[PDB]
């Protein structure tokens, strides 16, 4: 039936939008003081871009950013929230006394039917490594309900990639791999598994943080623009690129983070993961290679990180990338729906 | 079923 | 359309045969030495209960309970396994040159055909708080296929359940929930959600260990007997008490383990979880009671624990317990499937 | 979505 159906195997829903009903991860994303100030920050001194404005805020969660518009003196905010969150959300509007400005929507944004079309759509729909989880498509779905020259919060999102060297990383994977090298494991050869074992662990991404330092180049921008975005612009995802070598060395794989920006009437205000800035609960995103790269300062390493929408609210993700200089290429795919949480 | 990491202290 | 089709929402299957085609997931419970090396002792030290014999592995994941069951000299062992895992399990069969005494049999016990009736069936069933997956149903199903005088391995199971005392383990759970007692979290009053969240990390039973000086009277105990039981036997588990006080204290919960026995013709194998005995992946479980009780040494707290199944794949649990010298009263619900992981 | 806990650590 559904746009969001038609994409989305059910098991991948109900899990999803059983984890936002607990109250325990709606407060974990609260809790995220750069996260949830900024936003408060982005809003509030935005605040001609909300006041006497009809909103409408795509996946309200605990109402949060919400209350934010209806304290930079929204008219109307149309809350839509898809978990059984969206009851907590209406007993929280009552008891703050903003009934008549805050509607609580339960459903998919997908699915509902609002009164009418709004000036600006907030959200905050960013997954590690941006992407995961789909909800940018669902943002981009929810503008049929703007308004002409209306305005989104946030208006644009840049992910960002660098090459890395991390041994100790690397080793990390590669070892807990190897459990399956064994071949007299209580007697029994594993070692016929040992390559799938060493896929496996190396589809998974890396999310944590880490030292600038192991940054091998600049890194290179790939801008989504979501007042411009259609929902199809994310099934297929293409971020070719071509590093200049600054340090010679192992290339373990990429890092990635992304930034987005509230592009308002009064000034523009950024959200970082950056690994320069104060950390978040996004931390930054790293895809190891099996298979390093050596490469010399001075060096290009080129290739193209492509994403692949999937059915279970994510992507799969290929790098393929090559040292110029050699011909020396890694392959390598990677499924963003089964992270390892390495931050301790 | 990982969705959301835990915000950092 | 199966018996396992019928109690189980497809939501759940899916996800739960996802995180058993992991190598990774198999691999955290080969490494559990306790486990597997309680295992190989139980089968090998029996080995006149497997030598030349016909047997049944139900769900053998990697497949190493059917390479034991080799080792000890069967004759034809059937393992079954319905995640993708048994692809893997026949490429380790191939390797291990066992063709002809291994054969793996991809799909659920309640829906795949066995050629012919066994000697032997043999499992490792146990979930979390011993019933966790409604696993032991599928292992108790697949007795339509044990001859008559067939044996189990495990042949029986025992929960035990016995009071705690642990005020700084309850304490952190108001701690959690008082994040929600704030008149303006960023301008916003959360204080009417803070009963739901109180409400929600009390469902949560709490998986980690601890010492045993916390516990304040010997424990009740539950038997399952797998050679008898019947699968309808597991919908609705009421498990009585009447603790006699051994500690004068508040009692905060309830903590339970469990141990399995294998029963075999030359001796009897115990596998134990309980916190006198070396840790296992399953840890203990304590449920706690959101009203404690105060009792003195020499007092008796009565009551029910109610495990009731569900469809996904777990239990609803009730506790409802009293101090009969004063009458005071506690009643708990628990969601067996959203545990708390508090182990470091 | 965690069915079993992870296996303590030497
Ligand atoms: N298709 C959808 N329709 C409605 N809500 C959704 C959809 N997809 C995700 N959500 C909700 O969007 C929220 C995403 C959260 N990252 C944001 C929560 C909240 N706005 C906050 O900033 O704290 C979750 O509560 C999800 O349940
Ligand atoms: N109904 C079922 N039919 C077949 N396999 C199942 C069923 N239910 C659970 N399983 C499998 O049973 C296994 C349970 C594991 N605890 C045991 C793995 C393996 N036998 C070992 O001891 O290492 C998983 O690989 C599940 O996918």
């Amino acid at each position: 039936r559904s746009v969001f159906s038609e994409r989305t195997e059910e098991s991948s829903a109900v899990q999803y939008f059983q984890f936002y009903g607990y109250l325990s991860q709606q407060q974990n994303m609260m809790q995220d003081y750069v996260r949830t100030g900024t936003y408060q920050r982005a809003i509030l001194q935005n605040h001609t871009d909300f006041k006497d404005k009809i909103v409408l805020d795509v996946g309200c969660g605990s109402g949060i950013l919400s209350f934010f518009a209806a304290q930079a003196g929204a008219r109307k905010i149309y809350a839509v929230e898809a978990s059984t969150m969206a009851q907590h959300a209406e007993v929280l509007v009552k008891s703050n006394n903003l009934t008549d400005r805050i509607v609580v929507i339960p459903g998919k944004v997908e699915e509902v039917s609002l009164p009418e079309q709004v000036d600006i759509i907030i959200s905050e729909p960013m997954g590690y490594m941006l992407f995961n989880e789909r909800m940018l498509e669902s943002y981009l779905h929810a503008k049929k309900y703007l308004k002409p020259s209306g305005n989104m919060f946030p208006t644009i999102g840049d992910v960002h990639l660098a090459p890395f060297t991390d041994e100790q990383l690397y080793m990390e994977q590669f070892t807990k791999a190897n459990f399956w090298y064994q071949p007299s494991f209580h007697g029994v050869d594993l070692s016929a598994l040992r390559g799938a074992a060493v896929d496996e662990y190396f589809r998974q991404p890396v999310v944590d943080t880490f030292d600038i330092r192991i940054l091998m180049a600049k890194s290179v921008k790939y801008t989504v623009n979501f007042l411009e975005a259609k929902e199809g612009d994310l099934h297929r995802i293409e971020i070719p690129f071509k590093f200049h070598m600054l340090h010679s060395g192992l290339v373990h794989g990429l890092a990635f983070w992304f930034d987005v920006a509230f592009i308002g009437s009064i000034m523009t205000v950024w959200l970082s993961t950056a690994p320069t800035e104060p950390l978040t609960h996004w931390y930054q995103v790293r895809c190891l290679f099996q298979s390093p790269l050596f490469a010399k300062a001075g060096d290009t390493l080129s290739g193209t990180c492509l994403l692949i929408a999937n059915k279970r609210q994510s992507y799969d993700i290929s790098i393929v990338a090559q040292v110029d200089q050699t011909g020396s290429k890694s392959s390598n795919l990677l499924d963003l729906k089964n992270p390892f949480f390495r931050y301790t | 079923g990982a969705i959301r990491p835990a915000a950092p202290r």
